[PDB]
RNA sequence: UGGUAUGUUC
RNA sequence: AUACUUACCUUAAGAUAUCAGAGGAAAGUCCUACUGAUCAAACAUGCGCUUCCAAUAGUAGAAGGACGUUAAGCAUUUAUCAUUGAACUAUAAUUGUUCAUUGAAGUCAUUGAUGCAAACUCCUUGGUCACACACACAUACGGCGCGGAAGGCGUG
């Protein structure tokens, strides 16, 4: 933002329990922040994050004082994207199912089989499907965790 | 401003470049920024005194530059002219 | 050489100018280009810089003094700002106002042209 | 253990030393011995390892007094060690390599020369050694 | 404004001279939009003495940060 | 109140920008830039000499002034006398105005002035 | 825990010693008033250009560029 | 995980790890000392500092160090 | 905003990531390509004279111009200075993309050559050559251009080609000669060589 | 309501 | 070309000459194909304005180059550090001197570098214009042919 001495401030500022601190930024990844630089993003996150919350983790992760209903809350944050773009693959594979296209899951859009490995591997490395690799494969640990 | 572009015209070809210490760079200009940040490679390094080495790549902050010496072609570059007519931008 | 008093750094382009540095090193070449921080970009520029063997030549005491003078030669450079720290004009330029007024009206006409062929282009 | 004892105890180093040690002048025995030093080096950098650097130019310089007239190998030698960043050791691989043959060859002064281009910038001296050149 | 394009070099061996004298070699860690650099086990060629497990450098002071590794 | 205002009122008088190297400029003022890029006209680019004997001056100032193109090949002292010098703005450490102006008219910023009345 | 923008708000009007970057020069004296730029007005000020103690200053302000650093004195 | 140098000196704070205080040169002097606060300009603030000659040198108590002079913190 | 003068487009705001994807774009890059073709082109065929500044021949040299005689000029028509210039364009071009190769074909199986000649393996250009080669995203190309690689690796001993000239070279090639001398040569050759 | 980019089909 | 697939983006604000006077929507705001004065730009247009524009009645010359030769010119000056052994001078732990050994770096150069100076060869550039082959001038010099280049100043 203009000058770079303004920039850091706002980074050194920030730097410096739950009531005002978002849960799902504090566990992992927040899923608001994540696809937020993409089309799907449904908008910023209204709970405030930090680095110095995370830092404060990391030391009470690091001691071993852990707390559990903390992740609790955050699966509770996953399951709604989790079953919202479950519908929405549906969704897709009814849409392809009612010149080869596939569905592809995993970024919850369209592929062809035609096209080559670069440039699939292009649409792989993406903010939509990292952003849905790291919700999906942290839900499923979270769930192995849980059983 | 057009001297910063002329040197992002420059990219993956030989520059020379003279650090504000005395040193010397001939290498490729793989990345250059807005702030004048150079990245040379395969670059042959000049030292004050004079004594020349290989480096396999360099980046340099733009901040210590005195100057850059481009290829010779790129004074028929296109942000050169003067009398120029754009084509009404879009929404 | 006599130049313009209202001709400030935008109207001597193409001029030959005498650009002085920190260091005490002088270069001497075209001007094409300047900019907000007065970085210049410079044509056939040519680095002279007095040695420090011919310096003590320069020091208040023959009647004409003669200093050998190391020159290197350097093409199509940019200078960085921070660095400069005085101009002088040396020639003038090639082409005389006049027939740079033409080839400047010549060239509005050939640019005014190719845009609207683009157009009329991407409309059919 | 770093790479170069990880190197000293293969199993590979001792016999293809070895055999070489026994062999003196067969020469496929000391490049199988020289290819396998360079290729455990994963890649040649400023920081590979000092004594696995040693180890290199010992192989090379002692193949060099061997056999004197490959001259693929001397140009090899000086271009490893233009890579590892100093010239001047590599000018001395392609002189060494141009007193070889009594400064009568054509590949390693065509190679010296293209060399040469890019580090000498001074151009009386450049033009000076293809005029040396030249006369050889 | 801008961060520099540093994102090649991290955890990878870097040599850079601090000031016009000093070269300061290490595992570069993290950057600033400043050029500010931390690299751990920084060492100071010269015999050369180890600084510290971890140091940051102002880029102010920095000129050239030639990279002694992969890339 | 910026004095880069008051600055460019001069515009046609006698100065004497002296830089940071030691190297005084004396000429007639054109315009000043709002980064303080003066444009002299008819200079006369000099180096004072520190009249102790042994002191020798700035050496790279003596450099700077023979690579002008002005110095009198037959002068004793570093005077160079040239037409259009144009100065950039971090350099100048003091500017010697002229004896006659009267500071009391061009101290009034107008602009100061003018929200001062409005407000 | 404390920052300095918040240190040189706590020292207004105590005896602080600010030493320039250029010959070991300090100058001691009681702190007035603070920029944002942190330029420095002091009040009864002493000038120690090593450790030798030339004068008394009346008052002075500091450019905010040449201080190497300010410390709270006993 | 990149480290931001930010994150190293709110490091250097928060473990209250003995740091020396590489000034630039032509001053020639060290400042060794714990690190209590830290500007987005990067002034930081010393407790029990100790100025070295370039390991006998002066006590200082608490400085404030302005961060235009600061060339290495190091720990 | 962005606006590229090679490819005379507009964008909207650029990011270094939107700028930096345009600047290695495909039609951008052909443009960009030809753009600096033209303008070399330009600055070899520029075809426009100096001043001339013509000086009153004295009379004492206008007499020795009286003795000697007028002197022909040789004058092509339109047609045959068309033709004549297009050849001349073509030999300057084939001219300039010639090199000479021959020590490169002399030194093909000696024992170190794969580390010298190959360009791949050198120490110098070895690592810019694998940066150099490109995303290589559609593969369609690689799959329609159904040749083998045939790569030569570093690790050659002189052990493979014990005996190089068991049928394995073929002859050097003669040396070439201008194709408007040809009739320079001589008729015969001293020895009869069989085929 | 857009731009550039990518590759497929015809 | 279309279309479709993704991937990457979708913004610092504000302003358009100044001062004074008359009018319109007690303080200020806004505006006036309103009116003065100053400034700046463009375009015309002038000054007895100032500087510069090359032999042919001859084989020249002026300005600027050479990253050109003579040229190894002529005169000076430079070519490592540590350890150990041996002889050695000596007021001396062996400071000085020579030979070998281990380790560490090490721009090329010594036909170099630096100081001085000269000849030669060659490149680019120009009104190689017109009328003249002329006895001038103290207020020192008709600046009283047509153009061109560059500035200074004035008017519209
Ligand atoms: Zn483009």
């Amino acid at each position: 933002m203009s000058t770079p001495a303004a920039e850091q401030r706002k980074l050194v500022e920030q730097l410096m329990h739950d009531p005002k601190i978002c849960k799902s930024y504090l566990v992992g990844e927040c899923p608001y922040d994540l696809f937020q630089g993409t089309k799907q993003s449904l908008g910023k996150c209204p709970q405030m994050h930090l680095t110095k919350h995370k830092i404060q983790y990391e030391r009470e992760v690091k001691q071993g004082k852990t707390f559990p209903e903390f992740e609790r809350e955050y699966l509770a944050i996953l399951s709604r994207f989790v079953n919202e773009c479950n519908g929405q693959i549906s969704v897709a594979l009814q849409n392809l199912k009612h010149q080869k296209l596939q569905v592809c899951e995993v970024c919850g859009a369209y592929l062809s089989r035609l096209d080559t490995d670069r440039r699939l591997a292009d649409h792989f490395l993406g903010k939509i499907h990292l952003g849905y690799v790291k919700m999906r494969e942290d839900y499923d640990r979270l769930m192995k965790n849980n059983r | 401003g057009i001297p910063v572009k002329l040197l992002n015209e420059a990219q993956g070809h030989i520059v020379s470049l003279e650090l504000t210490t005395g040193a010397t760079y001939r290498g490729k200009l793989v990345e250059s920024e807005d702030s004048m940040n150079v990245q040379l490679r395969d670059v042959i390094a000049t030292e004050p005194q004079g004594a020349v080495t290989h480096m396999d790549q360099i980046f340099v902050r733009g901040s210590q530059i005195k100057f850059i010496v481009v290829p010779d072609l790129l004074k028929n570059a296109p942000l050169f002219k003067k009398n120029s007519s754009r084509p009404m931008p879009p929404i | 050489i006599q130049v313009a008093h209202s001709s400030r750094l935008a109207n001597l382009i193409d001029y030959k100018l005498r650009v002085l540095t920190q260091d005490g090193r002088v270069y001497i070449g075209q001007l094409m280009a300047f900019d907000k921080h007065m970085n210049l970009v410079l044509n056939e520029c040519i680095e002279e810089r007095v040695p420090k063997t011919q310096l003590d030549k320069l020091r208040p005491r023959g009647t004409t003094l003669n200093i050998k003078v190391e020159k290197r030669v350097l093409g199509l450079t940019i200078l960085r700002g921070e660095q400069i720290l005085s101009t002088v004009v040396e020639d003038k330029p090639l082409l005389s106002k006049k027939e740079r007024l033409v080839r400047d009206k010549k060239e509005k006409k050939q640019a005014q042209k190719q845009t609207k062929l683009r157009k009329e282009k991407e409309k059919k | 253990m770093d790479k170069y004892t990880a190197l000293i105890h293969d199993e590979n180093f001792s016999t293809l030393t070895l055999n070489v040690s026994r062999y003196p002048k067969s020469l496929a025995y000391w490049e199988k011995l020289l290819n396998y030093i360079v290729k455990a080096s994963a890649p040649i950098c400023k920081s590979t390892e000092p004594q696995l650097l040693k180890l290199i130019r010992c192989t090379y310089s002692s193949m060099l007094n061997e056999f004197p007239y490959l001259e693929n190998y001397y140009i090899d030698f000086a271009l490893l060690e233009y890579k590892l960043g100093n010239v001047s050791m590599s000018h001395k691989i392609f002189q060494r390599g141009l007193q070889a043959f009594n400064q009568r060859s054509l590949l390693l002064w065509t190679s010296y020369l293209k060399f040469c281009n890019n580090v000498i910038s001074h151009q009386k001296q450049l033009f000076k050694k293809y005029e040396t050149a030249e006369e050889y | 404004v801008s961060t520099p394009e540093l994102k090649k070099y991290m955890d990878k061996k870097i040599l850079l001279n601090i000031n016009g004298s000093r070269k300061v070699a290490g595992i570069l860690r993290g950057y600033d939009i400043f050029l500010n650099v931390v690299l751990d086990d920084a060492m100071e060629i010269n015999n050369n003495h180890q600084l510290g497990l971890q140091t940051v450098i102002r880029g102010n002071s920095i000129i050239s940060l030639e990279a002694l590794d992969a890339i | 109140m910026k004095l880069v205002n008051f600055l460019k009122k001069l515009r046609n008088e006698q100065v004497t920008i002296e830089l940071k190297n030691g190297t005084t400029v004396w000429g007639t003022l054109q315009s000043v830039s709002p980064q303080m890029n003066a444009i002299l006209t008819d200079v006369k680019l000099t180096l004072p000499q520190p009249r102790l004997n042994k002191l020798n001056s700035n050496g790279i100032a003596m450099a700077s002034l023979y690579l002008t193109g002005g110095q009198q090949p037959t002068a004793s002292d570093n005077i160079a006398s040239l037409q259009y010098i144009n100065i950039r703005g971090n350099t100048i450490r003091q500017i010697i105005l002229p004896d006659s102006l009267n500071l009391d008219s061009l101290l009034v910023d107008q602009k100061q002035l003018n929200s001062l009345r409005r407000s | 825990p404390v920052n300095p923008k918040p240190f040189l708000k706590g020292l207004v009007n105590h005896r602080v010693g600010v030493k320039l970057k250029f010959n070991s020069t300090e100058y001691r004296g009681t702190l007035v008033s603070t920029d944002n730029y942190f330029n420095l007005q002091l009040n009864e000020a002493e000038e120690f250009v090593a450790g030798v103690s030339h004068g008394t200053l009346g008052e002075i302000f500091i450019r905010c560029n040449n201080v190497l650093y300010i410390r709270e004195l006993p | 995980a990149m480290v931001p140098p930010i994150n190293c000196i709110f490091n250097f704070l928060q473990q209250q790890t003995p740091v020396t205080i590489w000034l630039f040169e032509q001053i020639g002097i060290r400042i060794k000392g714990k690190i209590v606060g830290f500007d987005e300009f990067m002034n930081v603030v010393i407790d029990e500092a100790v100025e070295i000659p370039v390991e006998k040198g002066t006590p200082l108590g608490k400085i404030l160090l302005k961060g235009d002079n600061i060339t290495l913190i190091t720990s | 905003r962005y606006y590229c003068e090679y490819c005379h487009s507009y964008l909207t705001h650029d990011t270094l990531s939107v700028r930096k994807s345009h600047l290695v774009g495909k039609n951008h890059l052909r443009i960009t390509a030809d753009y600096y073709r033209n303008k070399a082109r330009d600055i070899i065929n520029k075809h426009n004279h100096k001043r001339r500044h013509i000086g009153k021949r004295g009379r004492k040299e206008r007499e020795n111009s009286s003795q000697n005689e007028t002197l022909k000029v040789t004058c092509l028509s339109n047609k045959e200075k068309r033709h004549i210039m297009h050849v001349k364009k073509m030999n300057q071009k084939e001219l300039a993309q010639t090199s000479i190769d021959t020590l490169k074909l002399l030194y093909d199986g000696s024992p170190g050559y794969s580390k010298v000649f190959v360009d791949a393996n050198r120490f110098d250009i070895g690592d810019l050559v694998k940066a150099s080669k490109l995303p290589q995203r559609a593969n369609e190309k690689s799959a329609h251009h159904s040749f083998k690689q045939t790569s030569r690796s570093r690790d050659e001993t002189c052990e493979s080609n014990p005996f190089p000239r068991l049928n394995n070279p073929k002859k050097l090639e003669p040396p070439k000669i201008l194709s408007q001398w040809s009739n320079t040569i001589p008729k015969t050759s001293i020895f009869y060589s069989v085929d």
